[PDB]
C-alpha cells in the first residue's frame, strides 16, 4: 500500500498533457477509473466470393476485401477522479467551454492523443463536503496518423491554394498610384 | 463436349475448370445421374486423371 | 441419392462373381464415400487443394490440442454428400493409437 | 504509347476503347509462357498468340492494318512480374509504323 | 465439453490463431470467460385469416465476448494493433469450438483500483459472412478461372517507339 | 424533402411578363 | 428458403448474383406506355466484381463516342425469383431491362451498389429502321411495332379491324413506337411490354383466359378499390402482367369475383422480410 | 472548428449570421440552366433580428405596387463557410443569391426560421434593356447576355464561331437568358451561372486545367455512375463547379483519374454532424 | 422515396436531341 | 518484399568479397531496418523531423515515467515497413544501462 513504489514502466500515473503547450494540465486531480473503449465496425451483409481461382491470388483478394470492410471508430475515456481544488475544476469547465481543445491522456502505459473533452459531470453530495466528485469523457479527434510531410524548414512546404474571390479595393492614407509610390518610397 | 477447340484463328484453351466440368458432366451422363463424383472415390479419380 | 462404384478394404474397384461393377446405392454408397473421404490427406486434390484430412498438420504431430483434428475429421465427414451432420465422434487415445469413431446421420 | 493496366494474376481479360476500337486482351499462363486471346470490336481477331519481348502481338496484315495499332511486351511476357517490371504497350497505327520500320533491319 | 481426450496434462484452451501465416496472437492473455452468441431473424407474415406464415430465415454473423485479463503491456499493445489489425481474419479456438473468418470489431479496457498490476479487457470478435463457406482452389499455377478487369481507360505514356526499340535490342 | 422541391418548382415558373 | 437471383449479360458472360448476397429488388411494372422499372441494391460486392460491373455500366460511348450499332451498348440484365424446398425450385423470371442508373446508397463497410433498370432501354435504336404502314389497320401497326422492335406479340382487341390514315410517321426511334400504339384508342386498349412480349389488347380483357391464377391467400386483407380489388400476396411464379386472377378472401367477402391485373409491384429482399407482391386489379369481361 | 457565416445585404448593411447560432446551409448546384439553390434552417433569432430580416423579405412592392428599379428589391445574401485551426482562417464564398421564399420551421421555444435563395433571382430585370444581335455567332450572343446580365463571362467553347439567325428575340427576361444559351447546342455545351460569372463551355472540358484539384481524402466511398465518378468529401475550400478533379482512391482503385464537375451538393451544418460537400464528375477531355 | 421517381422522371431523353 | 543494401555494424555500406553490393531481401533486410531506425535521434530527417526516436527528451533525462520513451521506440520500431507490430518490449534498468529488448513479428 506505499503508493508512491510506482512501477518503472507501467507507472500508474494520469498525466493529461496538452498537445498545444506540452504541458501537464489539470495536476492534483486524483483519478479514481480509467476505462478506455476502442471500438470498431465489421461487415453485416455476407462478402461476396470468387472461387475456383488458385491458391494465393484468392488470398490476396479477400485480404484487400478484409481491409476494405472494416471502419475503426476513435478511442474515448472515461475518467473518473476526484477534485480538491477550486482551481482544477474552473480550469477544466474553462477547457470544455472552449471549443479548440486537444490533450494527451496517458494511463498506466496507454499514450491516446488528440483527445477532446465530451462530457463533463460534477457531484456534490453531503458525503464529500471538501472535493468534489468528477467524471469526464474523451473522445479521439484524430488517431495518430504519421504525418510524413515536408518538415524542418520555411521552404520546402508544399503549396496551398487559397482560392480568393473578391478583392477590397484599399485603405489608409492612399491616393492610388501617388499614394502608393509615397508609401513605397517611404521605404518602410 | 469438347467443342471445336482447334478452330481457325488459333487454338483456343480454355480454363481447367470448364473442362474438369465437362470431364464431370460426360462422367454424370456415362454412370449415374447422382454419382458421387468426390476426388477420393474411384469416379473422382477417374475424373481428376480425363482432367489433367 | 448417392450412388458409388463398390470397393474393397484394399481400395481399388472389386468386382462381382459375373464380372460387373456393382453400384451401391444410398446407406452402402455414403458409408464407403466416408470411409474414403477420411482416408484422404490434405493437399491431394489438386482441383481442391484445402480438401481432406489433415493427417499430418493436425494429427501425427506432437501438437498441442487435437480440437483442430477434431475440426478436419468433422469437415471430411460433412463434405460427402448426404451426410447432414455427425452423431457422435468419439476420439479416443490409446498409447498410440489415435481411434476416432464416427456416428453419421445419412438421411437416405 | 499506351501501357495498358495489369495486374499479377495467371488468367486474365482486360477490355478498354483505345485508338477508336473496342478491344479486349485475355492472357493467361499456358505451360511456360504466355497466351493471349485477343478480340476487338467484340469479334475475336486471333487465339493463342505466344507473347514474347518486342514481338507485336498482332502478327499478320490482316490483323493490324490500316491504322489500327498493335500491342508489344518489353520484355518476355510474365504474370508474376505484372504491374512492375514488365508492360503491355498499344501503338496505334503511324507508330507502329515506325516501330515496324526500326525492327526490320534490326 | 467431452467428445475428445487429450491423454495429455498439458492443453491450453484458448487460442487467437492469424489466418495468414498461420502462428499464434496475443498468447499471454488470462481468459475469464468467453460468450459466442450466434443471431438470426425471422421474416414474420401475418396473412388473411388469423395465420403468420415464418417464410426463409437469415443467418447473421456470429459474435464472441470474451472477458481477458492483460498482464502486460506488451499484451496491451498486441490487443490494440488487434483492434487497428484491418487486413488479417483471426481464428479463435475457444473449447473444441473453432471459429474462422473472425475480426475484432470492439475492445475496452479497464483501469480501477481492484487492479494495479493487470487490466482486464473485454474483446469482441465478430465474423465475417462470406457467401462461400468452403472455397475451391487448385494446386499448379497456370489454370486459374479468368478474372476480367472491365473497361480500363488506358493511360497515357510518352517514350516513342525508338526507345520501346531500343529496350526490346537491350 | 419533397416541398423544397415543390417550392424549386414554384419558383421556376414566376418571370417578369405576366403574359 | 426464397431464392433470388439478377443475372447480368456481358461479354465475359452471365454472372449470377446469388440470394446469398444482401439484394433487394423493387420491380414495378404496369399496363402503361411507360418503361416498367427495377431498382436492384445489392449490397456485400467485391472489388473486383465492382469494377466488372459498375465500369461496364455506363452512359457514354454513345454520346462523346460512336461505339455502337447493336445490341452490348448497355448490359441486360434479367431477375429470376421463387422458392425452394425439399430440393425441387420455383425460379421463375420477373424483370428482363437494360440499366440506366447507377449509385451506391450505403457507405462503408457495406459498400453496396444501388442500380436503376428499365424495360427496353434500347430506345436508341436504329431510328426506325422500316417505314411504318401509309395505310393499314391497328392489327397490322402493331405488327409493324412489334416487328421492329424484335419483340413477339399478343394482339387481341375489337379495334383491330379499324383502319388508321398515316400511323406513326413522326415517330423519332423505337420506344416511342409503344406510346403512339398507346395514344391512339386509349380508353381502354392500352399496349404494353411484359419482359420480351408486346401485349396489346383491351384493358377489360385477359392475355389467357385458361391461365387464371385461384388466389385464396393474401397478406392483410383483398380491398377494394376505385377501379375493382387491390391485394398483397407472398411471391407467387404464376403471376403476370394483365393476367387472370380468381380472387377467393375470408376477411371481405364482396370482392370475390374474377379479376384482370393492372398494375404489379414486387418487393422481393433475400436478408430482409419484404417479400411481396402486390396486385391491381379490375373487372374483368 | 467549422466556421460558416450567412451575410445579408440590406440598407443598414450586411449584417453577418455566425456559426454560434444554429445554422444549417443546404446548397446544391450544377451545371444547367436552373437556378442553384440554397435552403437555410436558422435558430436562435431574437425577436429584433426577426424584425429586421423577415419583414425586409417579401414578394411584394413590385406586384400591388411600384418600389422598384434596380437591386434592394429583394435581399442578396452570400454564404462564406470554410475551416479555422491556430489562428488561420479558411472562408470562401460558396453561395450568393437574392431569396425568395421563407418559412418557420421549429415553433417555440426555439423559433427557427427557414428562407430559400436562389442564384439570380433579380429575373425581375429591366426587361431586356439592350436588343439581341440581329445575326451574330455564339460567342458574340454569349457576350450580350453576359453584358445584359452584368456578369463577367468564361466563354471557352468550339462553337463559338457558329452563326444565328434571331438568337433571342423571344427573350422576355434577363432570366431567360441564360435558358436560350442552353437551349441552343445542347448535346455538351451547357451554360450556367456560378455566383457571379457565367460560364459557357463544353460539357467535357474543364474551366480551368490550371486549378485541377487533387483529392485523396474521401468520406465513404469513391464509386462510379452512370456517367462519371461519385464522391463526397469534407468541405474544401477549392472545388468550385465545372472544375477539374484528380481522383487518387484507396477502396476503388479504378476509378483514378481526372474528372471535370458538373453538380455539388453543399450540406454544412455548423452545430451538426453534416458539413459535407458531394461532387458528381464526368470523364474530361 | 421521390428519389427513384426523380430518377424516373428523366428516362423520356432518346437519342433524338432533336434539336 | 522489403530489401536493403548489406551494411555492417559500423553502419556504412559493407561490400562483398567480390567488391559488390548485397541487396538483403525479407528477414534480414526487415531486422537491419528495424535496428537503423532505432539508432536514429528525432529530428534527425529534414523530410520527417517528427520520426525517430526521442533519445533525448524521454530518454537520457530525468524523466519521470518511461511510457514516453516506451511508446517513441515502439512508433519507431513500426514505422520500417513490413513489421505489422512488437510481440515484446522489455524496457528494463541496470544500474546505468538501458536495457530494450523488442520481438518484432514482422510478416515474412
Amino acid at each position: 500500500m506505499n503508493s508512491f513504489l510506482k512501477s518503472i514502466l507501467n507507472t500508474p500515473t494520469l498525466t493529461i498533457r496538452d498537445d498545444v503547450t506540452k504541458l501537464p494540465v489539470w495536476k492534483s486531480l486524483q483519478v479514481k477509473k480509467v476505462e478506455i473503449y476502442s471500438p470498431a465496425s465489421v461487415v453485416s451483409k455476407p462478402l461476396a466470393t470468387k472461387d475456383q481461382t488458385e491458391a494465393q491470388v484468392y488470398t490476396e483478394a479477400l485480404d484487400i476485401d478484409v481491409k476494405n470492410g472494416k471502419i475503426i471508430q476513435p478511442v474515448r475515456l472515461r475518467i473518473n477522479a476526484i477534485c480538491p481544488d477550486l482551481s482544477t475544476v474552473e480550469s477544466i469547465m474553462n477547457a470544455f467551454n472552449d471549443n479548440t481543445s486537444t490533450f494527451a491522456i496517458t494511463s498506466k502505459s496507454i499514450l491516446a492523443d488528440k483527445m477532446a473533452i465530451m462530457t463533463l459531470d460534477v457531484d456534490q453530495s453531503p458525503d464529500m463536503l471538501n472535493a468534489a466528485e468528477i467524471n469526464m469523457e474523451f473522445e479521439q479527434v484524430e488517431p495518430p496518423v504519421l504525418n510524413e510531410f515536408d518538415p524542418a524548414f520555411p521552404q520546402d512546404s508544399p503549396t496551398y491554394g487559397v482560392q480568393i474571390q473578391s478583392l477590397s479595393d484599399a485603405n489608409l492614407l492612399d491616393l492610388g498610384a501617388i499614394g502608393d509610390s509615397i508609401s513605397s518610397a517611404a521605404k518602410s | 463436349a469438347n467443342y471445336n477447340y482447334i478452330v481457325d484463328t488459333g487454338v483456343i484453351v480454355a480454363d481447367t475448370a470448364d473442362v474438369l466440368s465437362d470431364v464431370e458432366a460426360e462422367f454424370r451422363a456415362a454412370l449415374g445421374a447422382n454419382i458421387n463424383l468426390a476426388a477420393s472415390t474411384p469416379q473422382g479419380s477417374l475424373v481428376a486423371a480425363e482432367a489433367i | 441419392s448417392t450412388s458409388t462404384i463398390r470397393t474393397g478394404t484394399n481400395n481399388d474397384i472389386l468386382l462381382d462373381d459375373n464380372g460387373n461393377m456393382v453400384i451401391l446405392r444410398d446407406v452402402e454408397a455414403c458409408a464407403q464415400d466416408v470411409r474414403a473421404a477420411m482416408l484422404m490427406r490434405t493437399g491431394e486434390n489438386i482441383f481442391d487443394v484445402n480438401s481432406g484430412v489433415g493427417y499430418f498438420e493436425y494429427i501425427f504431430s506432437p501438437q498441442k490440442s487435437y480440437d483442430d483434428a477434431r475440426k478436419s475429421i468433422a469437415d471430411a465427414i460433412l463434405s460427402s454428400p448426404d451426410v447432414t451432420g455427425i452423431e457422435q465422434l468419439d476420439i479416443d487415445i490409446t498409447g498410440e493409437v489415435f481411434g476416432v469413431d464416427a456416428k453419421v446421420i445419412t438421411i437416405h | 504509347m499506351k501501357k495498358i493496366p495489369l495486374t499479377a494474376v495467371p488468367n486474365q481479360a482486360i477490355s478498354f476503347n483505345a485508338g477508336s476500337s473496342y478491344w479486349k486482351i485475355r492472357l493467361y499462363q499456358n505451360m511456360d509462357m504466355m497466351n493471349a486471346d485477343i478480340s476487338r470490336d467484340g469479334v475475336i481477331v486471333c487465339h493463342g498468340v505466344r507473347c514474347f519481348g518486342g514481338i507485336p502481338l498482332l502478327q499478320y496484315s490482316r490483323q493490324y492494318r490500316p491504322d489500327y495499332g498493335n500491342f508489344v511486351f518489353d520484355r518476355d511476357a510474365d504474370w508474376t512480374l505484372f504491374g512492375d517490371g514488365i508492360n503491355l504497350f498499344y501503338l496505334d497505327g503511324a507508330e507502329f509504323a515506325e516501330y515496324q520500320a526500326l525492327a526490320t533491319r534490326k | 465439453m467431452l467428445g475428445i481426450f487429450t491423454s495429455l496434462l498439458s492443453s491450453r484452451s484458448f487460442s487467437i490463431v492469424d489466418q495468414n501465416t498461420n502462428q499464434l496472437v496475443a498468447a499471454d492473455l488470462r481468459i475469464s470467460r468467453v460468450n459466442t452468441r450466434f443471431s438470426s431473424v425471422g421474416q414474420r407474415h401475418m396473412l388473411e385469416d388469423g395465420k403468420t406464415k415464418m417464410d426463409s430465415r437469415t443467418i447473421h454473423p456470429m459474435e464472441i465476448i470474451v472477458e481477458v485479463f492483460c498482464p502486460s503491456i506488451d499484451v496491451v499493445d498486441q490487443i490494440n494493433q488487434l483492434l487497428l489489425d484491418r487486413d488479417t481474419l483471426y481464428k479463435v479456438i475457444t473449447r473444441g469450438m473453432v471459429f474462422e473468418r473472425m475480426m475484432c470489431t470492439s475492445e475496452a479496457l479497464n483501469q480501477t483500483p481492484d487492479m494495479i498490476s493487470a487490466t482486464p479487457a473485454r474483446l469482441t470478435f465478430s465474423q465475417v459472412l462470406v457467401q462461400n463457406p468452403k472455397p475451391i482452389m487448385f494446386r499448379n499455377a497456370g489454370d486459374s478461372s479468368m478474372i476480367d478487369r472491365g473497361l480500363a481507360l488506358a493511360e497515357d505514356v510518352v517514350g516513342s517507339a525508338g526507345d520501346l526499340f531500343d529496350y526490346a535490342v537491350n | 424533402q419533397l416541398t423544397t422541391a415543390i417550392q424549386d418548382a414554384q419558383n421556376d415558373s414566376a418571370t417578369k411578363i405576366l403574359y | 428458403k426464397r431464392i433470388l437471383r439478377v443475372t447480368f449479360n456481358m461479354p465475359y458472360g452471365p454472372e449470377v448474383i446469388r440470394e446469398d448476397l444482401d439484394v433487394r429488388v423493387r420491380i414495378m411494372k404496369a399496363a402503361l406506355r411507360i418503361q416498367n422499372r427495377a431498382t436492384m441494391e445489392i449490397f456485400g460486392l467485391t472489388t473486383q466484381l465492382r469494377e466488372s460491373l459498375l465500369s461496364q455500366f455506363t452512359a457514354w460511348k454513345h454520346r462523346q463516342r460512336q461505339v455502337g450499332r447493336e445490341d452490348e451498348l448497355m448490359i441486360k440484365v434479367s431477375v429470376e425469383a421463387g422458392y425452394s424446398d425439399q430440393g425441387r425450385e420455383q425460379v421463375s423470371r420477373v424483370f428482363v431491362g437494360e440499366v440506366a442508373i447507377v449509385d451506391i446508397i450505403s457507405p462503408p463497410p457495406d459498400i453496396g451498389i444501388r442500380i436503376q433498370c428499365y424495360t427496353r432501354q434500347i430506345d436508341r435504336t436504329k431510328t426506325i429502321r422500316n417505314m411504318p404502314p401509309a395505310n393499314t389497320t391497328f392489327v397490322k401497326f402493331v405488327e409493324w411495332g412489334a416487328n421492329e422492335m424484335g419483340l413477339n406479340f399478343i394482339c387481341d382487341t375489337s379495334y383491330n379491324d379499324q383502319v388508321l390514315k398515316n400511323p406513326g410517321r413522326s415517330i423519332t426511334v423505337a420506344s416511342a413506337i409503344l406510346a403512339s400504339i398507346q395514344d391512339m384508342y386509349m380508353p381502354d386498349v392500352a399496349a404494353f411490354v411484359d419482359d420480351d412480349i408486346l401485349i396489346v389488347k383491351d384493358r377489360d380483357k385477359v392475355i389467357r383466359p385458361d391461365e387464371v391464377t385461384n388466389v385464396n391467400s393474401f397478406v392483410g386483407i383483398p380491398s377494394w378499390s376505385e377501379w375493382g380489388v387491390e391485394f398483397q400476396c407472398l411471391f407467387e411464379p404464376s403471376i403476370r402482367v394483365a393476367g387472370g386472377v380468381a380472387v377467393e378472401s375470408l376477411m371481405n367477402p364482396s370482392v370475390n369475383g374474377n379479376y384482370v391485373i393492372t398494375a404489379l409491384e414486387y418487393d422481393l429482399a433475400s436478408r430482409d422480410r419484404p417479400f411481396y407482391i402486390k396486385v391491381m386489379g379490375s373487372p374483368a369481361a
